[PDB]
RNA sequence: CCUUCUCAAACAUUCUGUUUGGUAGUGAGUGAUACUCUUUGGAGUUAACUUGAAAUUGCCUUAAA
């Protein structure tokens, strides 16, 4: 009832990998969703919406005293 | 069958006598341990040997120190046979220079000179070179 | 002062010697070019094993074509520049490029302490990475603390053991005094090790370059910096296990033994 | 009574051979130093560093004058154990206790001594009221107890005790002490040995949910407020005891 | 009574490997969710006024594993034994044998989150490192090789 | 005659020979015409100023180029087998085929019209012994160089299996398919066969 | 339609280092990141052009 | 499972110049004639090369629980 598992497939190791698939640009190439994310909050800054983390540490020297 | 006698390779830089009976008395008690070291300067060769009064102490830190890494090394250890005892391995500590000179007199080591220099220039002639002087 | 006869001689049979009756150079093209220039002293700095690099004086630089024909060569010249923990925070590759690239000489890679300890302390990386450059220059700084950091496999050649160089200015670090002692370090001087021994060569290197009659002014410039700072006992030029060429030779050194 | 494990053990030596190596390279060149046979040598003189708050580093050199110095115990470095010349110069200073300081002047035989310690001890030339609110905060005697007992070493309550062990040296209360310590006097090495050590606290002083994060917070403090030179021409490393 | 491929679990890597499988593995750790929103903020505040290389940091999702075993872009493999579905591991150290990518099962599913910023993650994986540690990671895998794939030969077998 | 070299110092050879014969005329040999796409890459890139000339370049680019190379005095062309059929400069030392040649028998009339050999490991004139020690160490560097500009992974890519699949369709009983890829792909630099 | 405000600051980067030589600009590290293609490139080039000189 | 001896003077200011001193290294092996000393023992030097830090025995306690 309790056979060893012979591997009958895993014993001989595989040279290249499974599929031929072209790896891309974006895989080399610095993120362009970083990119967006930094471009959203460039704009927010811009706007005035998101205090900048210089600005923060300022914000905190004058206040809590 | 085996050994009390142990043999480990691949020890660390600066796994010393000191700390092989330490680290190894902690399984119990050990005969005689040594580490093969250099003699131009005092430092480990990174392997030594080991004996403990117990063979079957000498079988549980074989099966407990096989593959241990250890500080960018890890540790080999081997049981041995019936036989093959730990035998000349010396505490080699830093050999320092010793300063035999002068002795012979100054007009002895002059034309000992001379010869060596004239004939010097007659060796150069043994072997298709011409040089003057 | 040295004959400068026997120097012209001695390197015309250095010549006559090279020219004597495999796809790869393993041995043959050393042997071919490596001269050395032999040193002889009662005990150089007979009890202390100190890593300094004497920095002898030359009119001719030796580095320049080893720059030139070693971009022929497979095993390539390019200079290395260990520096301190403030320094590649302050300056870059382009500013020395900017102003070594004037006169002409490249610098290839800048490496702080931090690298030597942590990225290069790999045995293999460690002996790979240093291996593959001749020129070795470190700031006064790091130079003590290079021993450790860099092994001894790196110091048992000439070339991949560091020269001291200056790059502060009453402590405060400025470009200008590594942009002038870099060149003074390359172009008018060639480092060579003090053994604790009696024998010294000096690794003048490749018998090829700078035309025999500036090899004399390389050979006469080099025993008047050393018989002048050091009493010494011989000289020989010697190109890899020939039959030795006795230059200078003297009597009066040996009397105070 | 618990296992040691290997990498401990190595971690140990590994150290000690830093610290052996290190105190030795220092002895070398105090030694040669003092002997004035300063021909082949790194530097042959002495200079300190007052590090003050953003971090200013000073490089002064020391001068010959005698100064008031107050030691404190660190506990560091991590895998190090103390050689002779460091369990030597620690017990003489009664300085086997972290978390202790003492008073002590500071000559021209005393600063070649410092050096060895520098890694083990944080110094610096305390105030006025750094003295005086140490003394009169935390104090020491030991002296016989109740008829039989020796070794109490209780608390600096009273004045008359100051007469009883000290008095006819000039010395009748504790504000006498603080005044031969500020001050450097004849009375100095009699009060000095008084006093014995200091207990300071620990910083923190705790293992669980704040005192973890303040104790990372001030761990990483100590290696930018504290470097080891580890070279024979170590700049002796002043702080503000004012502060700590 | 367990058939051969379960419980080629529960042999799991030893106390002084493990620990220093983590002594690598966390100094691979992925940016906090916190961490990775200040780095953008100091980035806008900088970009908006006036270069960097790409980042290693630990593999972990078992999609994006079980991509990477098979296309020799892992080196180690990090496999959690207690798995609410264990079928959702089972072939992995099988396919990692057969593309001969080193593994290693950990014992403690949460202890691999730990290591992640999440709170469990079956499987995490050691892709790219950097270059002082390469041959802390080569040393490692050996290491692994000895007291895991040599030492349990007969984990395929034995019910 | 010939060199024996393994598929990892293929390569490492071949580079080790170019820049220590900079100052000659030598010609270098592949199969396809997707591989001197990758090596007029490379060497152009660690700067040793070769010549490109393939089937997917342009006519006129293809005759400025090797007509240049006929007036020169220094220079240095890689070329296909079936692109440099009866345009033979005598300007030559070393005629070195790197790949396994089209016609076994039509490769001897290639060569007597400069100094012949070849490269077999897994498959007159002298031999020549060669020193292990000796070569570039430039192949990490080429490593780190690979997988960090994306144009010369996918030359590689069409490089490493160019290569391979003029190397299957062969007709001798040495060159049929028994070079493993482990060693093959460290030529092209790579740390899985792509 | 026009190009970004650092696109154009990008585009001025890459002209006053290069000029018309696409190949050295595709090959470039320090201002040619995301390792866009001569066609690409160009592109963008013709069009800031037109809006400036 | 700690990380390594990260700069000083004497003179000179050409916007930093000269001179002086500062470093004891993983182990194991391959290696082609020369250097002085010693008196037979290698003593100490002198190119270069191999290597996953490789290996079979040269006569203080709050850095804790």
């Amino acid at each position: 009832p309790y056979e060893p598992l012979i591997d009958w497939f895993t014993r001989h190791e595989e040279v290249m990998p499974l599929t031929a698939v072209p790896e891309p640009k974006r895989r080399f190439v610095p993120s362009k969703n970083e990119a967006k994310r930094v471009m959203k909050i460039v704009r927010a800054i811009r706007e005035g919406r998101i205090i900048p983390p210089k600005k923060l540490k300022e914000m905190k020297e004058k206040e809590k005293i | 069958e085996y050994s009390g006698i142990i043999y480990v390779s691949r020890l660390p830089h600066g796994f010393h006598e000191k700390e092989l009976s330490k680290y190894f008395a902690q399984f119990g008690d050990l005969k005689e341990v040594r580490l093969a070291r250099n003699k131009k300067t005092g430092n480990s060769r990174h392997y030594g040997f080991l004996e403990f009064v117990n063979k079957e102490d000498a079988m549980i830190a074989q099966e407990s120190m096989n593959n241990y890494l250890l500080m960018g090394h890890l540790l080999q250890v081997r049981v041995l046979p019936k036989g093959a005892k730990i035998e000349k391995l010396y505490k080699y500590k830093k050999r320092v220079l010793v300063e035999k000179g002068i002795t012979k007199p100054v007009k002895q080591l002059k034309d000992n000179m001379k010869q060596k220099h004239e004939e010097r220039i007659k060796k150069l002639a043994k072997s298709g070179i011409e040089f003057k002087w | 002062a040295i004959p400068r006869e026997r120097v012209i001689k001695a390197v015309n049979e250095l010549i006559k010697f090279t020219s004597k009756p495999l796809l790869e150079d393993d041995e043959e093209e050393l042997k071919k070019d490596l001269q050395l220039i032999v040193v002889n002293n009662k005990s150089f700095t007979g009890t202390s094993k100190s890593f300094k690099l004497k920095l002898l004086n030359v009119k001719h630089s030796f580095y320049k074509p080893w720059k030139e024909a070693s971009a022929t060569a497979v095993k390539d010249f390019k200079v290395l520049l260990i520096l301190k923990d403030s320094d590649i925070k302050k300056v870059s590759e382009d500013d020395l490029f900017d102003q070594l690239d004037s006169e002409g000489i490249k610098v290839d890679e800048i490496i702080c302490g931090k690298d030597l300890k942590t990225v290069y302390k790999a045995y293999e990386a460690r002996n790979a990475f240093i291996s593959q450059f001749s020129l070795i220059l470190a700031d006064d700084s790091i130079v003590t603390s290079l021993p450790k950091l860099m092994g001894g496999k790196a110091y048992n050649k000439v070339e991949t053991t560091p020269i001291s160089i200056r790059t502060h200015a009453n402590k405060e670090f400025s470009l200008t005094t590594l942009t002038n002692n870099i060149k003074k370090v390359y172009m008018n001087q060639l480092p060579v090790k003090l053994p604790r021994g009696t024998t010294l060569n000096v690794h003048l290197g490749n018998l090829e370059w700078l035309r025999p009659e500036e090899f004399v002014d390389n050979v006469e410039l080099i025993s008047e910096q050393l018989i002048k700072a050091y009493q010494i006992r011989s000289i020989f030029i010697k190109t890899n296990r020939s039959p030795v060429l006795p230059l200078y030779y003297n009597q009066d050194v040996l009397d105070e033994l | 009574n618990k296992f040691v494990r290997a990498e401990s053990i190595v971690a140990k030596t590994l150290a000690t051979s830093r610290e052996k190596e290190r105190i030795k390279r220092v002895s070398i060149l105090e030694d040669k130093k003092a002997k004035n046979e300063t021909q082949h040598i790194a530097s042959g003189k002495d200079f300190i560093l007052k590090i003050t708050e953003g971090l200013i580093r000073e490089k002064t050199t020391y001068d010959g004058k005698p100064a008031l110095l107050f030691i404190v115990r660190v506990r560091g470095p991590l895998a190090v154990n103390i050689p002779n010349k460091a369990f030597k110069i620690l017990s003489l200073l009664r300085l086997v206790e972290t978390n202790t300081g003492v008073f002590v002047k500071l000559t021209k035989n005393v600063y070649p001594l410092l050096k060895v310690i520098a890694p083990y001890v944080v110094i610096g030339k305390p105030s006025l009221s750094s003295i005086r609110s140490l003394i009169q905060k935390r104090g020491r005697i030991i002296y016989k107890g109740e008829n039989e007992a020796e070794p109490h070493e209780i608390v600096l309550n009273d004045n008359n005790i100051v007469e009883e062990q000290l008095g006819d040296h000039g010395i009748i209360c504790v504000e006498d002490i603080i005044h031969e310590i500020a001050t450097m006097g004849e009375s100095f090495s009699v009060c000095n040995f008084f006093l014995q050590p200091f207990k300071l606290n620990r910083e923190v002083s705790g293992f669980g949910s704040l005192n973890r994060l303040r104790k990372i917070k001030q761990r990483e403090a100590e290696s930018r407020t504290r470097q080891f030179s580890n070279a024979a021409t170590a700049p002796v490393i002043e702080v503000d005891i004012d502060s700590l | 009574k367990v058939p051969p491929t379960i419980a080629q679990f529960q042999y799991t890597l030893d106390r002084n490997t493990a620990a220093e499988t983590f002594k690598l593995f966390n100094k691979y750790r992925p940016e906090t969710a916190a961490e990775k929103k200040e780095r953008l903020t100091k980035e806008a505040a900088a970009v908006a006024e006036g270069a960097s290389p790409k980042p290693y940091a630990v593999k972990y999702g078992l999609n994006h594993v079980v991509a990477l075993i098979e296309n020799k872009k892992a080196k180690l493999v990090l496999i959690a034994n207690d798995v609410d579905p264990i079928e959702l591991v089972v072939f992995l150290p099988a396919l990692c044998k057969k593309m001969g990518v080193p593994y290693a099962i950990v014992k403690g599913k949460a202890r691999l989150g730990t290591l992640v910023n999440q709170k469990t993650s079956a499987v995490a994986a050691l892709t790219e490192v950097r270059a002082e540690d390469e041959a802390a990671l080569a040393k490692l895998v050996s290491t692994i090789d000895a007291n895991f794939a040599d030492k349990y030969d007969e984990v395929k077998k034995h019910w | 005659g010939y060199v024996v070299c393994d598929s990892d110092k293929r390569f490492l050879l071949l580079f080790s020979f170019l820049k220590r014969n900079q100052k000659k005329k030598i010609i270098v040999f592949l199969s396809s015409c997707n591989s001197v796409k990758y090596y007029a890459e490379l060497l152009n890139y660690i700067d040793l100023p070769v010549l490109e000339l393939h089937g997917k370049q342009k006519q006129q680019k293809r005759t400025n180029t090797f007509f240049e190379f006929c007036n020169a005095e220094r220079g240095i062309l890689i070329c296909t087998d079936v692109a440099a059929r009866g345009l033979d400069i005598p300007a030559v030392d070393w005629i070195i085929q790197f790949d396994p040649p089209d016609d076994p028998r039509d490769y001897i009339h290639r060569v007597g019209r400069g100094k012949s050999l070849m490269f077999l490991t897994p498959n007159p004139l002298n031999e020549y012994e060669f020193p292990e020690n000796k070569i570039a160490n430039v192949q990490s560097q080429l490593e780190k160089l690979i997988k960090s500009n994306y144009y010369l992974h996918q030359t590689a890519k069409d490089g490493y299996r160019s290569y391979l699949q003029a190397y299957a369709s062969h007709s001798l009983k040495t060159v049929y398919q028994i070079d493993k890829l482990d060693l093959a792909k460290v030529a092209k630099s790579y740390g899985f066969p792509v | 339609r026009s190009q970004s405000e650092r696109e154009e600051e990008w585009l001025e980067k890459l002209y006053k280092k290069h000029g018309d030589d696409y190949k050295k600009m595709f090959f470039d590290k320090k201002l040619n990141i995301y390792q866009q293609s001569e066609g690409d490139l160009k592109r963008r080039l013709l069009r800031w052009k037109k809006r400036n000189g």
